[PDB]
């Protein structure tokens, strides 16, 4: 049941006629849910909690400015509008 | 064949135990009662070098050459290697030495210290050391450094080489270690002297760079002369190389008869661990005795002037003595002893020791053909 | 400033006619926009990681690959879907 | 030849036996010690650039 | 939004606390505590 | 240089290049110096 690539798992889900379910990261599931032919969906809640971060070398002079910049972008709603832009505004399955 | 052969000895500073082993080995050969084992008497003329004044080194070498010797056992360092090697090669006088093997292919000198190059390369290949920090000094030659560079080029390694020979401040060592840990370097190959290795280990202990996540490969014979207690208690992997086996019956007998010697007559013997250079000295005495016994057996006519003669005519019996010294296959405290055409050891086994919290354990052995058969 | 990223939609993409495009203008996606905003707040040059991996430690040789290895060994910031994990945070 | 200490010693001793008041010459990192020691021990000056 | 374990600036406990939080996250202890105090002690059931 | 650096609190990246025979080592040294944003070099080496 393990697949070599995510695309293989998505194709297996689509061709199994409902007899295969793929376990994958929620972000990529939500992205694939907005792509043609619009025949897959995300069900249930997340099984754990993870976060994507911006990474810098240990001891870098950019670590604190980058952390503060990410925080500013979070409270200005820019992260949310970027995710909306690249997931749903450019989605090809509609709202 | 002469009834009494006299050799020369060139001992530098901090060689008290080596001199004691030399005297004890000559005495052991002399006190043998078997006529076949002792067909001649062996005498020695011992001189102490300075290693910083080439004039004094040349004076001692020429005094030994003028008093009349058939072979010259001795030690050299990076400051006295060239003079002794060149004089021995030009005057056709054999130089049996436990010191580091000469980088260049030169004649009339027998370096019976097995090269760590092959063992180090085999251990790096076996341990998957595709990225490590090579801390080296040039006090024992450039063969190991050149071999590491060539192996890194061929195998596409990620060796970061640092020359710590000229470092005189421990803060430089601490800065180097901190910088290397910033890049997540967990493997260190330290090809340095015993004291420099001790200093580096003290710095890694001070910085706490000795937990179970670090591996240190000490590329230096003399694994028993390195202070390793604190690094052992830390839990870091330690790999070392040795040439003397404590379970060898010959070594056991030598130690049994060696720790029962008068301190005032054989200094640094009883209340002192046996250095591998002492074993090399004893095996060199064995090699010289075997070679001259072979020369007597074959009825080879062997039987002095000044160093600086223009032209320098060599005494013709040196070729036969060198050939006899380079064909010996003898079992000594370091195991099998054979030499090639350049006087370097062949068929030598280097014991690889892996050291853990319980103690040092013999992880295996390396040979030129079997290539580090594990245990 | 070298910014290491990974080609994974919708985070980093090639634009449709990136043959005529050059530099950073041949890239599109979420992480390109995020890097632009971070650069405004805090100059750079996107560098798609060569081996195409996120970053992991080899158990045998202890070498970091991917973007984490690009950061550790001084070749690159990493604006990409890189999960915050205990092993990476060290 | 600086790489051969025997040749350096031969040259220096030939010049010393010939009879000189000073020696002008060059030394490398290998032949510096030999020439310096021989000049300082025989009380003969060595002028070097 | 997220909840964090706060520490004074430059304190020696910041890095150990961050690593401890991450390691509790990997082991599933944080989710276990969340379930224990939200649903195990819940008054409504499934 | 070392005594002046410890006395005057300098940041000197000391590298011995006398045992280097491959020019790629020089290339790597220059690249890793530049990655640290090093602009000033003191080269005490032979003419070659």
């Amino acid at each position: 049941v393990f697949t070599k690539t995510t695309a293989d798992g998505v194709a297996r889900v689509r061709k199994s006629k409902g007899k295969f379910a793929f376990l994958l990261e929620s972000t990529m599931n939500e992205y694939i849910e907005q792509r043609k032919p619009c025949d897959t969906m995300k069900v249930g809640g997340n099984l754990d909690s993870k976060g994507y971060g911006v990474a810098t070398p240990k001891g870098s002079a950019l670590g604190t400015p980058v952390n503060l910049a990410v925080l500013k972008l979070s409270e200005q709603g820019i992260l949310d509008k970027l995710k909306n832009k690249w997931w749903y505004d450019k989605g090809e399955c509609g709202a | 064949f002469p009834n009494t052969i006299s050799i020369g000895g060139l001992f530098m500073r901090n060689t008290v135990q080596e001199h004691s082993a030399f005297r004890f080995a000559v005495q052991l050969y002399n006190t043998n009662q078997n006529t076949t084992e002792k067909p001649f008497h062996l005498n020695y003329h011992v001189d102490h070098l300075d290693s910083s004044n080439s004039f004094s080194v040349t004076n001692a070498f020429c005094s030994q050459f003028s008093r009349g010797v058939y072979a010259i056992f001795g030690f050299y360092d990076q400051m006295s290697m060239n003079t002794l090697t060149s004089f021995c090669g030009a005057l056709h006088t054999s130089f049996v030495t436990p010191s580091f093997p000469t980088d260049a292919d030169v004649q009339f000198v027998i370096q019976m210290r097995p090269a760590l190059k092959g063992a180090i390369l085999s251990l790096l290949s076996y341990y998957k050391w595709e990225k490590f920090v090579y801390l080296y000094d040039t006090e024992r030659g450039f063969s190991v450094l050149q071999a590491i560079m060539e192996a890194a080029v061929q195998n596409n390694w990620q060796v970061t080489a640092r020359s710590v020979g000229n470092i005189k401040d421990v803060q430089e060592f601490r800065r180097i270690i901190e910088e290397m840990d910033r890049r997540q370097e967990k493997r260190y190959l330290i090809d340095c002297e015993v004291e420099r290795i001790n200093t580096i280990l003290e710095q890694v202990v001070i910085l706490g760079k000795h937990s179970r996540g670090y591996h240190y490969m000490l590329a230096n014979l003399g694994f028993t002369d390195i202070l390793l207690e604190r690094v052992m208690h830390g839990g870091a992997n330690i790999t070392g190389f040795q040439i003397v086996n404590n379970e060898n019956p010959m070594v056991q007998q030598f130690i049994q008869r060696w720790v029962r010697l008068d301190e005032r007559e054989f200094p640094e013997a009883k209340n002192a661990p046996l250095k591998y250079t002492s074993a090399l000295t004893h095996d060199a005495i064995l090699v010289i005795a075997e070679a001259f016994r072979y020369l007597r057996r074959q009825r080879v006519d062997v039987s002095a002037g000044d160093c600086l003669a223009n032209p320098a005519v060599p005494w013709s019996q040196g070729i036969d003595i060198e050939r006899a010294l380079k064909m010996v296959q003898v079992q000594g405290m370091t195991g099998n002893i054979q030499f090639d055409t350049y006087g370097r050891r062949t068929n030598y086994t280097i014991d690889v020791y892996e050291m853990k919290v319980s103690g040092s354990r013999k992880a295996g052995y390396w040979n030129e053909y079997e290539r580090f058969v594990p245990f | 400033i070298v910014v290491t990223t990974i080609l994974e939609s919708p985070y980093v993409m090639y634009k449709k006619n990136h043959e005529q495009l050059e530099g950073n203008e041949r890239y599109e996606g979420y992480c390109v926009d995020l890097a632009y905003e971070i650069a405004k707040h805090v100059k750079y040059k996107l560098s798609i990681v060569g081996d195409g991996k996120y970053g992991a430690r080899d158990p045998e040789t202890k070498i970091w690959n991917g973007m984490v290895g690009e950061l550790v060994y001084g070749r690159a910031i990493a604006v990409a879907p890189l999960t915050i994990t205990l092993v990476r945070e060290e």
